[PDB]
């Protein structure tokens, strides 16, 4: 599978 | 294709507060959850929404914070090692189902370390 992808602070 | 999510209150269990679930609710998961990283781990997976139609085959043992936040405020776990084992529950989800170096693994690394620094401080 390909993850969950970009994820940036919050 | 999104199971129900975790129960947050056991009915039959008598309430006991302490002060280490106190700590747990008001140091250890408020550092966690107010942190810039939380975000990916304050409801549970929602597989429909974000299209990972294998999550849920690979990850039988679903936990996230609020599923811990609700657990503590409702005084689901009888001592500090039963909430503890879910935060450990939800980091491991993250580091199997990701690959390693994904955007969310170097976030759960950092909140886990953190995690791990207020544990070590847990009152006695």
């Amino acid at each position: 599978h390909p993850g969950k992808g970009v994820k940036s602070p919050g | 294709t999104n199971p129900p999510p975790p129960e947050t209150s056991n009915p039959n269990k008598p309430k006991r507060q302490t002060n280490q679930l106190q700590y747990l609710l008001r140091v250890v998961l408020k550092t966690l959850w107010k942190h810039q990283f939380a975000w990916p781990f304050q409801q549970p997976v929602d597989a429909v929404k974000l299209n990972l139609p294998d999550y849920y085959k690979i990850i039988k043992t679903p936990m996230d914070m609020g599923t811990i936040k609700k657990r503590l405020e409702n005084n689901y776990y009888w001592n500090a090692q039963e909430c503890i084992q879910d935060f450990n529950t939800m980091f491991t989800n993250c580091y199997i189902y990701n690959k390693p170096g994904d955007d969310i693994v170097l976030m759960a690394e950092a909140l886990e370390k953190l995690f791990l620094q207020k544990i070590n401080e847990l009152p006695t």
